RNA sequence: CGCAAGACGGACCAGAGCGAAAGCAUUUGCCAAGAAUGUUUUCAUUAAUCAAGAACGAAAGUCGGAGGUUCGAAGACGAUCAGAUACCGUCGUAGUUCCGACCAUAAACGAUGCCGACCGGCGAUGCGGCGGCGUUAUUCCCAUGACCCGCCGGGCAGCUUCCGGGAAACCAAAGUCUUUGGGUUCCGGGGGGAGUAUGGUUGCAAAGCUGAAACUUAAAGGAAUUGACGGAAGGGCACCACCA
């Protein structure tokens, strides 16, 4: 029986007593798995048992108790248990270009847009689905709609308003 | 030839996946790391340098390791994932999270996942100029 | 041409006696090739083991290095080299609204090992405070820097290694620190987060005997 | 709001307020009188006291200076002085 | 305690899980069962007394008063055995005993289509404030009849005016209700 | 696995703090400063603002030395397009680093002189002090820290509000202004010509400071409101659309 185990920070504590059904089940019941939140260590933390089938049932388990770690929706992260190729790719926000002070916090402003409204339209356009920490920009989807959603979100993160990058993102989903 | 081990007794090895943007490489050593067993690049399998850093060619160089390292006897791996790190980058891209999924079904007895990246406490100049870059 | 793992061997690591597990793995190691000693290639190896791998009622946040010295018919004979985190909880620890507090220390053992000790230690928050921030002001932390610097000067100075070592495994150094810093400002995760080797003694065959059986 | 007798305020937001900006100033400090229970000497230390008042024919310390007012040394009483 | 997958399912007189319908039972010492074959000799759950009127409710639903109609509600543990040995956890920790997050300056009362005025009773009118049921919807991920057509997530709600008035889900964002008025919030943040 | 050389001090890092402003984050020691708080210590108008004059002054730049890891203006290469010497990549000088002199500009910003008074609230936070039921430092003996409740003072900030203003946006100062006077410094006069020319002056240079006119022109500009159109995107409808 081999187990693998993840932590948790402070504000994402609450959302999964929020969700412990609904993390619950799917991981026991669809895989066969057996899963703890340590809180002496804060961790969660999973095993296989005698009733485990699939030998990557563990793997992608993992990566939906990661994503969901990592602030995406519990729905949205679910279907890295069952599609073949979903995957993640993080970021610093400063990794693309050196802001600060406010400069760096109007960076989350054009990335969010004015109630959400360009996270909500890059998501729809790219097949993806990306979640906003303060310094770090994590999105969800396959390969090539990730490779088009990091330039849609580093276009607006050095300098260029979200009407270019609205317009720049459809020459590129033409493909 | 190897290690004679019973069966209930895994023999581990140490399976180093260095990320970049270019490729992924997947290295599996000793649990010291002076020898390799086996290093599949990334860029080995696919004979297309735009798909050099794929899902896919990832999945390709794992299953052509893990070959090897079932055949050598390993029936277990440590994993130290990697990303670039120093200036650029600090987390591990998806091309490292493939072709770790990738031997976990190929009969890999999967331990520790190691997050060995070279980060700096405080680093030098960034690549980029002060007006940006593309990532 | 050549399939070089027919020109291979296979030896097994074996841990100093502080632990419960000894043979942890294989190492491999080409043949003598005429000219260059497969004892001699061995030499200097360093084994990144975690702590439930070595000792069973443990968790394994922990880790430790070890020295392959000595090659004596298929066992790796092999010596502690260091100490360090788990990067995992090192990035798990470190949170906003607390404060960090570091220091080092140069010390010897008795035996001649030259050893560099660092020091972790957070602020913590009470359990009745509503103050979402805890702070020490830098005053008190220079106090509590100076504790740190105290009490690892001591006891890797007072030991030798074999009980160095033993005094890591629950950590007792840090478990000391704790209590003794409840009065400057009360302490959260106080950790020897890494231990470095800075020199060695010329080398005894029968300290190593004696530091496995 | 807008009825306040400031001829005659309440003595506790008299007491409440910064000693400067009262109707009329009066100083918060007194003069406790230090009776050290070693010796049998009388003495008269102020309340927020700077540097050490020693004992004249004891050598022994009655106060330290702290920020504010000063702290006495142990069994050290005092007695304000009305 | 791990879960060992088959536990769920491990989690004359009556099968009530109500504990409002168990409360009564027990009290008059009416030994009954549940799904769980066996007799009730354990109930163990959580009601509600207000801090305010000392009021206690087996509901775990609302958050505000029924006697005094405040946001003094209080989660309180008890343990009743068959007989009815009520026997109740008061937490007594100055975390929940707290005035300090309590006393904020409120804006002026306001009256409209779109007014949002800050939740102080139970039932004061609001206006009806609803998301779209393109966007209140979220995904059935389960449900294999699902290839067809659209991207894998489900499509964000740009268009509608439910999205340009910033419309949010009551139970979204709850977590900033939690943090008290006076605090140092970020220079760029506005919240509903 | 070692050895070396230089820069850097992330996370902790906060609408926190400090500094006259630029600016300031590894430990330790030394050297002197500083605010605020505390005072029943002292002097008794010693002050506020300030042409002349003086110190400091981001980055870049100029001379000497030293050092040259990273990055890197210029320059040399190699590459997609009707067009490109541009959006690209590989190298890479000066520079970025230290020391000694110059140089004095920035969207040096709160695009908001300084001192003083008055004018609504509300909590949070930083520092100092004052008071207090409690809990922990192993309780306890007082200490003293760590939290907790309240108060005062000076701070960085909020949030609120038909205070009064304002062209409005908005402002608790941008208020106490035709019901116009507390004291005082710099400074603007439709838009260009033009911060140009000439003169003076500082500097090695680059440039900095001061600074026109002839001539030209009926607008230039600021807030706020509605549309139009999108080489802008989605929801609803329609056999003059589609599916079958
Ligand atoms: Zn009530």
């Amino acid at each position: 029986e081999e187990t693998r185990k993840i932590p948790v920070p402070a504000n994402r504590y609450t959302p999964l007593k929020e969700n412990w059904m609904k993390i619950f089940t799917p991981i026991v019941e669809h895989l066969g798995l057996q899963i703890r939140f340590n809180l002496k260590s804060r961790n969660v933390e999973i095993r296989t048992c005698k009733e485990t089938k699939d030998v990557s049932a563990l793997t992608k388990a993992a990566d939906f108790v990661k994503a969901f770690i990592l602030g995406f929706q519990v729905e949205d992260a679910l279907a890295l248990i069952r599609l073949d190729d979903l995957f993640l790719e993080s970021f610093e926000i400063t990794d693309v270009k050196p802001l600060k002070g406010d400069h760096l916090s109007r960076a989350i402003g054009r990335i969010a847009g004015k109630g959400g409204k360009t996270k909500f339209t890059i998501e729809n356009v790219t097949r993806t689905r990306i979640v906003l920490a303060d310094v770090k920009v994590h999105i969800l989807g396959s390969f090539q709609n990730i490779k088009m959603a990091r330039t849609a979100i580093c276009n607006l993160i050095l300098g260029n308003p979200p009407s270019k990058v609205y317009g720049n993102i459809r020459a590129v989903a033409s493909r | 030839l190897g290690p004679q081990v019973a069966e209930g007794e895994n023999v581990f090895g140490v399976c180093h996946i260095f990320a970049s943007f270019n490729d992924t490489f997947v290295h599996v050593t000793d649990l010291s790391g002076k020898e390799t067993i086996c290093r599949v690049t990334g860029g080995m399998k696919v004979k297309a340098d735009r798909d050099e850093s794929s899902p896919y060619a990832a999945m390709l160089a794992a299953q052509d390791v893990a070959q090897r390292c079932k055949e050598l006897g390993i029936t277990a791996l440590h994993i130290k994932l990697r990303a670039t790190g120093g200036n650029r980058t600090k987390t591990p891209g998806p091309g490292a999270q493939s072709a770790l999924r990738a031997l976990a079904r190929s009969g890999m007895k999967i331990g520790r996942i190691e997050d060995v990246t070279p980060i700096p406490s405080d680093s030098t100049r960034r690549k980029g100029g002060r007006r940006g870059r593309r990532l | 041409v050549v399939d070089p793992f027919s020109k291979k061997d296979w030896y097994d690591v074996k841990a100093p006696a502080m632990f419960n597990i000894r043979n942890i793995g294989k190492t491999l190691v080409t043949r003598t090739q005429g000219t260059k000693i497969a004892s001699d290639g061995l030499k200097g190896r360093v084994f990144e083991v975690s702590l439930a791998d070595l000792q069973n009622d443990e968790v394994a946040f922990r880790k430790f290095k070890l020295i392959t010295e000595d090659v004596q018919g298929k066992n790796c004979l092999t010596n502690f080299h260091g100490m360090d985190l788990t990067r995992d909880k090192m990035c798990s620890m470190v949170k906003k609204w607390q404060t960090m507090i570091e220091a080092h220390v140069d010390v010897k053992t008795t035996d001649g090992y030259l050893l560099r000790l660092f020091c972790v230690g957070f602020t913590k928050k009470r359990n009745n405070q509503i103050r979402k921030t805890s702070y020490a002001q830098h005053q008190q932390v220079r106090q509590i820097r100076k504790k740190m610097m105290e009490i690892m000067t001591r006891e890797v100075q007072t030991n030798d290694l074999k009980e160095v070592v033993n005094k890591l495994i629950p950590d007792s150094i840090g478990k000391d620190i704790e209590k003794a810093c409840q009065s400057i400002y009360p302490l959260h995760d106080v950790f020897v987060r890494k231990v470095k080797m800075l020199k060695k003694p010329k080398f005894e065959l029968g300290k190593l005997m004696e530091l496995h059986g | 709001p807008l009825a306040k007798d400031l001829l005659h305020p309440s003595p506790e937001e008299e007491k409440r307020k910064h000693k400067k900006k009262r109707l009329v100033q009066s100083p918060n400090s007194y003069f406790m009188d230090v009776k050290c229970p070693g010796c049998y000497k009388i003495t008269t230390v102020f309340s927020h006291a700077q540097t050490v008042v020693l004992c004249v024919g004891c050598s022994t310390v009655l106060c330290q200076p702290t920020g504010g007012k000063a702290r006495l040394t142990e069994g050290c009483s005092f007695r304000r002085k009305q | 305690g791990w879960i060992t997958p088959s536990n769920i399912k491990q989690i004359v007189g009556c099968l009530t899980t109500d504990f409002a319908m168990q409360n009564v039972l027990l009290q008059m010492g009416l030994h009954v069962l549940a799904v769980n074959g066996m007799l009730i000799r354990e109930a163990r759950s959580y009601i509600l007394r207000c801090h305010g009127c000392f009021k206690t409710t087996s509901d775990m639903s609302r958050v505000f008063c029924s006697h005094c109609g405040n946001k003094t509600l209080k989660k309180v543990s008890v343990t009743v055995s068959d007989d009815g040995t009520l026997h109740m956890h008061f937490s007594r920790n100055p975390k929940v005993l707290n005035p300090r997050g309590l006393r904020y300056s409120l804006p002026t009362p306001k009256g409209g289509k779109y007014a949002i005025n800050p939740h102080l009773t139970e039932d004061q009118r609001f206006p009806q404030l609803r998301l779209s049921q393109k966007a209140r919807q979220k995904t059935n991920v389960f449900a294999p009849d699902y290839i067809a057509g659209v991207s894998p997530f489900v499509e964000n709600d740009i268009s509608s005016r439910s999205a340009t008035l910033q419309v949010r889900d009551s139970t979204l964002g709850a977590g900033r209700r939690r943090l008290n008025p006076n605090a140092s919030r970020k220079k760029f943040v506005k919240k509903r």
